[PDB]
């Protein structure tokens, strides 16, 4: 039945109001996978909001969203929810739900995204000990056919006690939700072509594309899930000259 | 055992 995460439609709300965004899962056993939520302010990187374990209803939040976002689940309908309260203009963004697996600790399936616009308009549509992910370059212009190489550095080793390194790469095509490309440093996710290859260790990682094709254009994000909270790199936009 | 992603 192939997995699908279907979110509710775009929202237009007044400042101060609340919104409850839904994420209906189908094609898998809802209570066997953590559901994670991500915020993406227009033109910015991805931000981890929090996770919910549908089996227990237990949650964990990014410190900055704790007290702002409330994650719930309805197991009968296999639906996860995120309510955001006291909305301001800074809450306007695209929010995603995404399934998180255990073997890779990666986000294998993403919802299509829900655009929230906080407005009076009638129509239209910190640091601490967190691991920091730095991507270089910010932007990589090429001619189609060129090879490409982009780097991702972590503020500390991503080697985990169990010996694995939970560093993944995602590709977000213009206007779409991110998609998993490589999980755990060098493993290609299902359907990802051989021209993509991940390498590196510890705090130094690289993604290579031996030959850039049109379908490869977009923004590449690295992320780490070896340490909590989960963190994302700032993004590298791959575009044509 | 559920549903687990990491720690």
């Amino acid at each position: 039945m192939e997995i699908q995460l279907q979110q509710s439609g775009p929202e237009l709300v007044k400042p101060g109001a609340s919104v409850k965004i839904s994420c209906k899962a189908s094609g898998y056993s809802f209570t066997d996978y953590i559901m994670l939520w991500v915020k993406q302010s227009h033109g910015k990187s991805l931000e981890w909001i929090g996770n919910i374990n549908p089996y227990y209803g237990s949650t964990s939040y990014n410190l900055k969203f704790k007290g702002k976002a409330t994650l719930t689940v309805d197991k009968s309908s296999s639906t996860a929810y995120m309510q955001l309260n006291s909305l301001t203009s800074e809450d306007s963004a695209v929010y995603y739900c995404a399934r998180k697996n255990y073997y890779g600790s990666s986000l294998d399936y993403w919802g299509q995204g829900t655009t929230l616009t906080v407005s009076s308009a009638k129509t239209t549509g910190g640091g601490g000990s967190d691991v920091v992910m730095t991507q270089t370059p910010f932007s990589l212009p090429v001619s189609l056919g060129d090879q490409a190489s982009i780097s991702c550095r972590s503020s500390q080793s991503l080697v985990h006690s169990n010996g694995n390194t939970y560093l993944h790469w995602y590709l977000q095509k213009p206007g779409q939700s991110p998609k998993l490309l490589i999980y755990k440093v060098s493993n290609r996710f299902s359907g990802v072509p051989d021209r993509f290859s991940g390498s590196g260790s510890g705090t130094d990682f690289t993604l290579k594309i031996s030959r850039v094709e049109a379908e490869d254009l977009g923004v590449y994000f690295c992320s780490q899930s070896t340490h909590v909270p989960y963190t994302f790199g700032g993004g590298t936009k791959l575009e044509i000259k | 055992f559920y549903p687990y992603p990491y720690a």
